[PDB]
């Protein structure tokens, strides 16, 4: 097995490993990724009854980078960005990995582009009468938070009385998990439950209870437009959106013990060109604006070694069936018609 | 045709090519040199030199194809092959140690013998004579079997009782059905072996 | 062959079918000895052109870039797809199209194993770099134009019986299909 | 108003405003670089985004924040 690495503990992953897979296991699959990995990854994981990633130049810059961070200075925001689909989400998903590894608090957006399209039962927040609640999209979300963290609920505890009715209310000193529970039995309360969370986590990890990571995909759809409308069939923006509008707070580096890693995406993207893919392009200025100042991480297609290690991966799972894929010919007409590039790979593997 | 009559069709083989001038036999050797006086046409968009090159798959995602839409002709086709590829591996997973060594996984393979299991030898023909419509037995061309395996595959999946199933799945379905000699398109071969069974005295009329 | 009006022409007398097929016979018999410099011409006299040209394609001249690197221009079209192709001698298959990669500029996979099918016939993949602009069609047109400019560059730098092979393959004939009125 | 303006001026923005309270965190929790940070700031903001520009952007803000 040349395309595989017994260092299967992304700690100490180096230089030497680029191009080799290394295996993630089912406790971690089922505890970090209850929603991370994307949808054609998890069809593979399935069909390989295992999910393995490549360690790639990217990722190991991410994790260089997050290893010498000072936990005094303000947290630091990375963005990933690079062609379409070229593996911005994978290397997020391998700092995710990496981090919940060393007993970090995962705070992880899967797509940050679900939030602002086609939802159905949009509310008016009791909390503040000019924003919206998204129910559904934060019960979803606080679940897998608690699925991911489920250590820390107990560990972490709250700050302030918190009131979700007349009846019911949170007291000083509780156990975060109640709030989280409260967010998914009554999901009248999810998207105040859901702020409540970023407003102690951001919070109390400056006081350095914790290290924390806020991962999300997708981020160019905070600062761009959605596609909800109100009853009178008006456009509503970004920021009237609580579960937006609190997100936003955790992307400025006003506080520190934590790092800020992001990834663009114009996959799901609304209102940007098929091609774009730069970050200024993405983001918008008022993206741009929040961002900056930002360290950005360019994910490219693969370079020769990757190639042939990846198609080394797929013939070692027996996942290229036709008998020419082996051959050298058919490694370079595989390599012509993808480009090298990972997705247009896999998707083209898919049916060989 | 905006081609002449001289004009002759390509052959995209590219192994042809390469054949050595030693292994050329005479009659070869003149075909050869008489193909570089013809005028050849320009090679259509389609078939290639590619080593996944498969005509019977591209006339099957032609016989899919509505109004011109190949693109999505072919996002079926692949969907398909995908889902066949699918199941095996899943079926393959759970099998005893045994039970693998006769599981195929190879979604090409099972599209072209499930083709092959739907293939009618014979035919009937609709012949009126005597004023009265007779339906006489014919052993088929090859190529008219063939065609209609395809039809008979696309009519099944066609079909309305199957009912917001996506056409991938259906296909899938279908396919692995007739992989092993089950299903309607397998039954509707040996319906119509059995009425050009019942009416081989007709054959003389004929 | 002298056709049997313009060898009537040619005597100034009306003849018959079977008295030019006569001729015409011996001709050959003429042409399958071991004729001479003489008899070849008087042979000549009686034989006009129909070109052999279908042979042989024409293959463009190398140029030089400023760098110093060779490569080759050529042009094709299909439908109102027109289409102008840089071939350079050397490379490790980067086309671009429009300035923009090829993968980019044609998502389809069909497009792409158009640009894949000349390189490929000759196995010539990831040995030279195309530098491409296309103008007008739709999606195929472009490619199959895009194809045929990439063929008839790339006959510079194959073997003549390459470039005959490519011919027979039909991948240096515009496709002259269009819409009809 | 910044919306009506064709030039970008660094001064007196959102990016100089961020850095400038970024440093005073830095230092709290404890020039050149400024003047390229501004440059490929002003880059970035008017001519062309290609990748070349993004890197040169990256390598100043890596500076600015010490990260290597
Ligand atoms: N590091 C990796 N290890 C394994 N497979 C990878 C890796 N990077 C990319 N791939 C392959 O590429 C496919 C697409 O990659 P990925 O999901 O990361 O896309 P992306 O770059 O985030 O793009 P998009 O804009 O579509 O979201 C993955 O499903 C997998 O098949
Ligand atoms: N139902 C409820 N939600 C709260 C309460 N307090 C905070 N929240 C939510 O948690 C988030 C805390 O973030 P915050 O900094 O206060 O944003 P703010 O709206 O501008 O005040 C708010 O956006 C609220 O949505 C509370 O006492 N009751
Ligand atoms: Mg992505």
């Amino acid at each position: 097995a040349i395309s595989r690495t017994n260092e299967n503990d992304p700690a100490k992953h180096g230089d030497q490993h680029e191009g080799q897979h290394y295996n993630i296991s089912p406790q971690d699959l089922e505890t970090v990724f209850p929603h991370g990995l994307p949808p054609r990854f998890v069809m593979q994981v399935k069909t390989f009854s295992e999910a393995c990633l490549m360690v790639r130049k990217p990722a190991l810059e991410l994790l260089h980078y997050l290893k010498n961070t000072s936990f005094a200075y303000p947290a630091i925001r990375y963005l990933l960005y690079g062609e379409k689909g070229t593996g911005k989400t994978l290397s997020l998903c391998h700092v995710i990995h990496f981090c919940a590894k060393q007993d970090w608090l995962i705070l992880h957006i899967p797509d940050a582009h679900l939030w602002v399209k086609n939802c159905r039962d949009l509310l008016q927040s009791s909390y503040n009468k000019q924003r919206f609640d998204q129910p559904l999209e934060a019960s979803t979300w606080l679940k897998n938070f608690k699925t991911t963290n489920e250590r820390f609920l107990n560990q972490i505890k709250v700050q302030e009385k918190y009131v979700w009715n007349k009846r019911e209310s949170t007291e000083k000193g509780s156990p975060l998990g109640e709030v989280v529970e409260q967010g998914i039995t009554r999901v009248r309360n999810a998207t105040d439950a859901v702020g409540i969370v970023l407003k102690e986590l951001k919070r109390q990890s400056s006081l350095g209870m914790f290290h924390l990571l806020v991962a999300v995909d997708g981020i160019n759809a905070l600062w761009g437009r959605t596609t909800l409308k109100r009853e009178d069939k008006s456009p509503i923006a970004p920021e009237e959106l609580a579960l937006v509008h609190n997100l936003r707070k955790m992307m400025k580096n006003d506080w520190h013990g934590g790092a800020i890693v992001s990834a663009l995406s114009q996959t799901g993207s609304l209102f940007k060109p098929r091609k774009a893919y730069l970050p200024q392009e993405l983001l918008g200025k008022e993206g741009f604006d929040a961002l900056d100042p930002f360290i950005p991480i360019l994910v490219s297609n693969y370079n020769p070694k990757e190639f042939e290690s990846c198609i080394q991966y797929y013939l070692e799972n027996n996942w290229l069936q036709h008998e020419k894929a082996p051959t050298e010919e058919g490694k370079k007409e595989l390599l012509f018609l993808s480009n090298a590039n990972p997705s247009l790979l896999e998707r083209h593997c898919a049916y060989l | 045709s905006r081609y002449s009559p001289e004009f002759k069709d390509p052959l995209i083989d590219k192994e042809y090519y390469r054949k050595p001038v030693e292994e050329l036999t005479e009659e070869e050797k003149y075909v050869r040199e008489l193909k570089k006086t013809q005028l050849i046409k320009a090679a259509p968009a389609g078939k290639t030199s590619s080593v996944f090159e498969d005509p019977v798959i591209s006339k099957f995602t032609n016989m899919m194809m509505i109004g011109g839409n190949k693109v999505l002709a072919r996002s079926l086709m692949i969907q398909t092959l995908e889902a066949v590829k699918r199941k095996q591996f899943e079926k393959y997973h759970a099998a005893s140690a045994e039970e693998q060594a006769t599981i195929e996984r190879n979604p090409y393979t099972i599209f072209h013998q499930a083709l092959k299991n739907c293939e009618p030898m014979i035919g009937l023909v609709p012949i009126l004579k005597g004023g009265r419509f007779y339906q006489v037995p014919v052993p088929l061309p090859d190529r008219r079997r063939r065609f209609l395996a395809m039809k008979w595959m696309i009519t099944e999946c066609r079909d309305k009782k199957h009912q917001r199933t996506l056409m991938p799945e259906k296909l899938s379905h279908k396919l692995l059905e007739a992989f092993h000699n089950q299903g309607p398109v397998i039954k509707r071969k040996h319906d119509l072996h059995k009425m050009a069974e019942a009416n081989r005295a007709l054959a003389h009329y004929r | 062959w002298l056709i049997k009006e313009e060898l009537e022409e040619m005597l100034v007398e009306k003849l018959s079918d079977l008295d030019y097929m006569q001729f015409i016979r011996l001709l050959e018999k003429l042409l399958t000895s071991q004729c001479g410099a003489a008899e070849e011409e008087f042979v000549q006299r009686f034989r006009r052109s129909v070109t052999l040209e279908s042979k042989k394609q024409l293959i463009e001249p190398v140029q030089y870039d400023e760098q110093g690197m060779a490569f080759s221009k050529s042009e094709g079209k299909r439908k109102t797809a027109k289409a102008e192709a840089i071939v350079y001698k050397h490379g490790s298959g980067r086309i671009k199209v429009n300035g923009i990669d090829y993968q980019l500029y044609f998502p389809i996979t069909q497009d792409r194993e158009q640009l894949m099918f000349p390189f490929h016939f000759v196995d010539r993949l990831g040995k030279h770099d195309v530098t491409c602009t296309v103008s007008g069609g739709g999606r195929s047109a472009q490619a199959g134009a895009i194809r045929l400019a990439m063929a008839k560059a790339l006959c510079s730098f194959v073997t003549e019986d390459e470039v005959e092979w490519m011919r027979q393959a039909g991948l240096l004939t515009t496709d002259p299909r269009v819409r009809e009125r | 108003t910044e919306a009506d303006m064709e030039e970008y001026i660094w001064e007196n923005s959102s990016s100089e405003r961020n850095i400038l309270e970024t440093l005073l965190q830095m230092k709290a929790a404890e020039t050149k670089e400024i003047e390229e940070y501004k440059k490929s700031v002003v880059s970035l903001k008017n001519e062309e985004e290609n990748e070349n520009s993004i890197s040169q952007y990256k390598e100043s803000v890596k500076r600015l924040l010490n990260v290597t």
